[PDB]
């Protein structure tokens, strides 16, 4: 009698192949899947990131933590004081706290900007804050994606020809001016009988500031503007001119109306714009109409020791008070920069403004100690090399890549039947 | 006929591995039972299942640094990286189906070997897992003793 | 006795290695193999790219679709016109045709510039319409490969602070004057005694024209070329010049006899250059001699969006008008863009201008649903991942390697006998 | 000497499949035919090689997306990635050869089965392709009936 | 137990391939040698250990083409390749074990098929590389030409 | 009786997996290693290289070999003449060698520099020929490593406005002066009574040189450096300046004192600065106070149709003489540039400054026939894809990854078992 093991298979049974064997089964799983993407901000290395920020990661502040939308460790990890901002910092206007901004890190998160919105009612003479902000975070995300550190430079050494120019004041700015520009104005220019000499003024932007080694300097080369050269005659002679020059001669920056049309808006008066760009070290030259000079006394200085594509946090107020989207739109049109958004009011544990539930969920990932790719969508642990919808850019780090679930392989579970040759 | 060999079988019928008799009054007419005691293949299909697990971690385990600033997806690179990937997955599959099948039949060549042994040598191969048992020096309960049914 | 299966092999059976198995065989045949390559125009995606033609590709022409290098269902992809092109549209020279070019497409074909060559004699003053032309097309198609449309915008904003200028007329220009530039003349500024007040200007690139972005504009920046100083005070005072500036006085554009020598032709008398210009979106400032002063008045829009690659036909006459190889010459030395260039002469099947067997033959992909790749090489399907020789960029989609046919690896065939350990 | 080994043969001499017979008077003097009625490997070489159509499909199949604006070839980085195609293709190219290889074997380890079970237990088998007939109870129509020829 | 199977032992006692046999006195007791005369394994394994140097050698022999003008190194670049690169010599290495595993099982398979042909047929296959001669035919003397031991 | 092959492993043998058979075995050996790494500089193709010298590749040398830090064969493959180097032949200062160097190769090696070093004493007003000297290898390597090719070129075309203006000399420059720039004076210009006419210059950059296309020019646009404009108005009327501009007028270099603050060193008096621009080619202007004309005689040309990272020598005497490092800085801080640097002093064979055994040594690759990779570590044959430590960029070729060693899987050797199923 013969005796056999008989090896069979149903219409249920398919049939997978492989090299050097096939395989008959009823059920499959699939050989791997997607990982998960959180919303929010995140960092690859938490030994290589630095975060600068204003009260909401401030852990001096008196309400803390109830003040914060960051625990104590990660706060430790971030520059900030309560009220400050880059630009307040920047430009220095009266009576705002003036942080010195300074830090290393690859990886870099900024959360501040609120605090000089159009709710801080800033004046001095501002054609429109809000475009100068714009201008200005553009020009410092484009420097820092770049950069591996950053520091406020607090203080440029500049020099004025004129002898007889005095420090200029105005009741638009609590009576007296900017950190910067400085503005130096000549009493004697009276359009009457007399023009004035032309005004003459160096500054510098040094290769070091303290530890700190620059490459690169965001500043901003102010100007004023006039509605028209009748309205500029009642103050001077000739055109409105402000130019800057690099040390050969360069026209590099400024606004020079004796070739340039006027743009001021009609009967607004005099206005001052200040857009900011981004220069090597050096010594710099200005020539402005005889009476009124703008000078640069401050900078950010940037390395080029390269980083990683940045973070950039919405800073907004509370329904309650006016604020803007400027760095969101910097940082939308600014190669490298993730902006992280939130999508509902803040509202605070501390004040109304302090300590807001979303903000902290969308900052948590700061954070994690197994996060592996930051992106414009989020953030990722190390799951799997796979994401159900793409992880838009910018974005760093071990990143997954799209595919359709319909192409991810499977394998042979349940009961199994091997097979092999041709069975026949 | 014995494992070398795959059948398929109509609507109703289970699938799986059974015991099939041959000949007697001359012609016989064979005969296919409802499957044995082969605990030892369930045993089987599970371990090698699990160890699958080791050839899936080391492609789940494997991303691909990446840094873009741009700030518009580059879909048409994107959609290469995936498909290049799941090419290689692809691949990774064929391997494992294969490692699979070819420790699967080793195990049942195995199974077939122990039974080889309990009969010894009554039992005479003929082929894996195929057997002539001579109903003369084995009676019902020898060949129950040899082959568990 | 003992009665084997006896397997063997011949001097003619070599051996071929496997992981887990060896084959013997006779014969081989290579695994895969070469895609063949088309020349000429062709797209990888017929739902996403746009045609710019003129005559050839016009299906409202009256002898189409004898007078066609392209069939029905192509030509409706071609935004064209009889007589047309993109330089005639940007000039916009008396009595030629003026089509507003417009459209959207990730591919785009540009198949027209022969109906502003030689042939046309068109004067006005062009230094050299040919040069003028190459530098136009090469503007054109450096914006257009960063682009995903392109639109003619058809009038700027201009103003001109002068009261007593007049509008400029030419003899050798149909005694009428180009669309743009926009030529004012001073009659009183006379050398006698009279020099006249230096001449202003501005123009405005908009941010958007119709539903069309505008990210680039391509513009003339033209000027007055003469001889020398002497030559030209025979018509004004001073030096010439005629200067273009950004919004805040920023040297962007024009001639300036004042610091550079002049260039013109000896005895050759006044000509215009009209070197194009990307420009951003803005308002621009104009400053030129007192008797002439050039505004442009035309441009064309462009988004940053992206685009791939693009692809210009060769647009020549037959061989009885006189021709140029502008847009070639162009189209080489720009970045990204793909030349379909003819063999034989153009001979029609309309007229001798108008359906040439090889042109069609050449835009016949325009064309195909089953084409991955596009390259200076011409075009293929996806058959196999490789070619015999090189694609020469410009090149995108799906595209093929060259590997020597010795490198692609064979497979057993024929009669095929296993082989496993060691057989001693 | 039996499916489990490939012997050489000299300048004429036809390569492929064939019978091969022992002793007798003891000692004997071996003996080898001209080739059998093996259909059934024709026909399963020809289906195994007609199988290796998928897997070269797939790799037919997978072309990278590129982009090139650049108006020189860039000779070094274009060969650098055929070359890397062309290793992976060889890869593949291995792992097909030894699945012919393996899946031709055990369709001989079929043919061999079918045989031993035609001349159920006259056969007795001596490894793959090789068993011990005993002229005794098989005359020679037997053994033409066993392994036909 | 015989070539399908491999067994652990403790501390001391030597690792590889030795001759055990079986029964006798009803019921026996089992005994396993010291190692036999198998130096076709010796060469077989030698000569499969420097098969490898092919697979070896064609991933030597490919090295992709770069050029960098950039002056500070790109760490996680150049980490994320050499990962790639050392994730394909895992694949070839599973391939090696396993065309070296599979290969050296066919040497020993053909090992037992040279000793059934020796003793034909008073041998008698019990799976590979066991075998049932009967003490009846074969004396001493006998498996000792047989088996070599 | 049974009898059985058995299979049996200890605890010294471990198990190693495959896809469709494990292995035992009680020893392992690591599948492939690492590729060593020779200091120094090569070429991975001996047909497409050039190297430019001085008397340390040149074999004319009279004590050649022993003054050589190169073979016979090697030394073939330099374009070198004892006593030459790119600077001298760039500015041509009295009395010094001027060689003209010329070449192709995609492989570039620059070995000179040392001829123009503080030890040669060369004067002619220099501010400081150091940093001269590191500015214009700069730009040599920077036009460099995107070309193939390189020529001087000895004699631009030159015009003067000027007819009274004589050739300027001086007691600091040998009584005689520069090859380039020329130095233009007025003898007439006296601040008395008689300020001059502005004097003008055009000089031009040609489209090819012998056989050798330029599509870039390695010019210095040179200018006189005063400390003030009391210290200029001793030698001329207004302010100084000297501006250069293309043919439209735009300014491309030189220094204005009209607009830049004056940078003299005081009391140092006047002094010449050559800073090094790469400009396409074309016609350019020169406008310069009356008093100081200089005009560009000079410049190399490159194309731009590719080349490889370049591989620059260290050019320095032994240690009796006075060297620089500015060759080290200008690769430095240029892209594509690799620095070949010996690690103990010059000691010379033939003299102290000529024959060098270290430099010998790390030359000696220049060379040999199987470099495959090229990098700012060094140089590899083509053993294994992997290196102990990374390979510095810049780098070119088939260059080796670093990997950890534990990385690096292994294959079972010595006695060796088979296993598969689950065996039991
Ligand atoms: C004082 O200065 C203020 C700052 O300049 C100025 O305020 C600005 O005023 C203008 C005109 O009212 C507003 O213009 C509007 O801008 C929006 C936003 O555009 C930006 O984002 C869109 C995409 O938005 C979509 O997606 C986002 C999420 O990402 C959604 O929230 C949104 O709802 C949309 O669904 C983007 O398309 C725009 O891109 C343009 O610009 C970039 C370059 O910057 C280009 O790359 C691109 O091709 C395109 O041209 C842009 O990034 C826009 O959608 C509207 O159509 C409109 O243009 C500004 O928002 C506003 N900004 C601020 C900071 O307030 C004040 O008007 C001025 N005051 C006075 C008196 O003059
Ligand atoms: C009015 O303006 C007209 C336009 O400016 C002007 O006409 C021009 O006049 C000049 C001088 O007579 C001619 O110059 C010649 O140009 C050719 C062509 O050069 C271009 O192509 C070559 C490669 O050609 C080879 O391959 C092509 C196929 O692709 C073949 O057809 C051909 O036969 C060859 O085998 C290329 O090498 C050139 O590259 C140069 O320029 C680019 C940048 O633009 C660089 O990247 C590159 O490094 C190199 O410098 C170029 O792309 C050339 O081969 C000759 O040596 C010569 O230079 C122009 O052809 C001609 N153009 C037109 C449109 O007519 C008129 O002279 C002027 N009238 C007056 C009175 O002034
Ligand atoms: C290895 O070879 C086998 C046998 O030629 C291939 O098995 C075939 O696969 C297709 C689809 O998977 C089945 O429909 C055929 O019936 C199979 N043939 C046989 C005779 O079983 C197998 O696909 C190959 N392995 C790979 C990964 O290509
Ligand atoms: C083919 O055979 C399989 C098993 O050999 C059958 O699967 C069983 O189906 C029932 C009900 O669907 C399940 O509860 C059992 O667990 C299954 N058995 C196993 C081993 O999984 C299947 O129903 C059969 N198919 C057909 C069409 O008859
Ligand atoms: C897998 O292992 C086998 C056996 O070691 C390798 O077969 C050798 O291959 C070379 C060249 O292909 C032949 O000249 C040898 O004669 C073969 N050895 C034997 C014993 O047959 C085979 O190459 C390995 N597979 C791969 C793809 O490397
Ligand atoms: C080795 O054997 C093969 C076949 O086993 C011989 O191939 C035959 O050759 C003839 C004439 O060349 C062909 O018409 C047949 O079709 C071939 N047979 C097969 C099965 O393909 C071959 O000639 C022999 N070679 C030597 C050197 O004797
Ligand atoms: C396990 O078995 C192996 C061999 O089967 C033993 O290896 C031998 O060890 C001695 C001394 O260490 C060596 O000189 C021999 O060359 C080895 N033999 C072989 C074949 O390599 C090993 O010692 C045993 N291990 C234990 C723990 O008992
Ligand atoms: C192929 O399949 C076998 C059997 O499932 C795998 O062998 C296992 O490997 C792990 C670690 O290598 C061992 O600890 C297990 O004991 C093995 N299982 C058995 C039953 O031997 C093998 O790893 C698979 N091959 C690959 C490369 O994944
Ligand atoms: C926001 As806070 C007040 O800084
Ligand atoms: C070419 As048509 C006439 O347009
Ligand atoms: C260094 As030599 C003297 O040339």
């Amino acid at each position: 009698e013969l005796i056999c093991i008989v090896q069979r298979v149903n219409e249920s049974f398919s049939l997978h192949s492989g090299f050097g064997g096939n395989v008959y089964s009823m059920k499959t799983e699939p050989m791997t899947g997607f990982t998960n993407v959180t919303k929010g901000a995140s960092v690859i290395n938490q030994k290589d990131w630095i975060g600068f920020g204003d009260s909401r990661t401030d852990l001096t502040n008196d309400q803390f933590p109830a003040s914060s939308d960051v625990p104590l460790a990660v706060a430790k990890k971030f520059r900030s004081l309560s009220g400050a901002s880059l630009m307040l910092s920047a430009f220095g206007p009266p009576g705002k706290v003036d942080y010195l901004y300074q830090g290393c890190g690859k990886e870099k998160v900024f959360y501040e900007g609120v605090n000089w919105s159009p709710e801080a009612g800033i004046d001095c003479f501002g054609s429109n804050w809000t475009q100068t902000k714009k201008d200005f975070y553009s020009r410092i995300y484009e420097a820092a994606r770049s950069s591996t550190c950053m520091t406020l430079v607090n203080s440029l050494d500049t020099k004025i020809s004129s002898t007889t120019a005095t420090a200029g004041t105005a009741s638009s700015c609590s009576s007296s001016w900017m950190k910067s520009p400085l503005w130096y104005a000549e009493s004697s220019v009276n359009p009457p009988q007399v023009c004035g000499t032309e005004q003459s003024a160096t500054f510098t932007l040094p290769t070091s500031f303290g530890i700190y080694k620059c490459n690169k300097h965001v500043v901003q080369l102010c100007y004023f503007v006039y509605e028209n050269k009748a309205k500029f005659n009642t103050f001077g002679c000739g055109d409105y001119y402000q130019n800057y020059y690099d040390g050969n001669g360069n026209l590099i920056g400024g606004m020079d109306n004796r070739v340039a049309a006027y743009r001021g808006i009609a009967n607004a008066g005099v206005k001052i714009e200040c857009p900011s760009k981004i220069l090597n070290p050096g010594t710099y030259s200005i020539k402005s109409t005889p009476r009124f000079l703008l000078v640069p006394k401050r900078s950010y200085c940037f390395d080029t020791d390269g980083g990683y594509p940045i973070q950039v946090v919405q800073s907004e107020w509370s329904a309650s008070r006016r604020s803007d989207n400027a760095t969101e739109e910097a940082c939308l049109q600014t190669e490298g920069c993730i902006f992280i958004k939130k999508t509902t009011p803040y509202v605070g544990e501390a004040d109304d403004n302090h300590g807001d539930i979303e903000m902290r969920q969308l900052l948590s990932g700061l954070g994690n100690n197994d996060t592996v790719c930051v992106s414009q969508s989020g953030y990722t642990k190390g799951e799997t090399p796979f994401v159900k919808d793409y992880l838009s850019p910018p974005k760093y780090g071990r990143c997954q890549l799209k595919t359709d679930s319909g192409r991810i392989p499977t394998l042979p579970s349940g009961l199994i039947i091997p097979q092999a040759g041709t069975d026949s | 006929f014995g494992l070398l060999f795959v059948g398929f079988v109509a609507g109703g019928v289970a699938g799986g591995y059974f015991w099939g008799r041959s000949n007697g009054g001359g012609g016989g007419a064979s005969v296919s039972s409802t499957q044995a005691g082969f605990d030892k293949i369930g045993k089987d299909i599970q371990q090698l299942r699990n160890d699958t697990n080791a050839a899936i971690e080391g492609f789940n385990g494997r991303i691909a640094h990446d840094e873009q600033a741009i700030k518009n997806l580059a879909k048409e690179i994107e959609d290469a990286r995936a498909e290049a990937l799941v090419g290689e997955l692809g691949i990774i599959r064929s391997l494992i189906v294969a490692n699979i099948s070819m420790n699967l039949k080793e195990s049942l060549y195995e199974l077939a070997n122990q039974i080889t042994k309990r009969g010894g040598g009554i039992a005479q191969e003929a082929g894996p897992g195929c057997w002539y048992v001579d109903s003369e020096n084995c009676d019902a309960s020898c060949k129950e003793y040899i082959f568990n049914f």
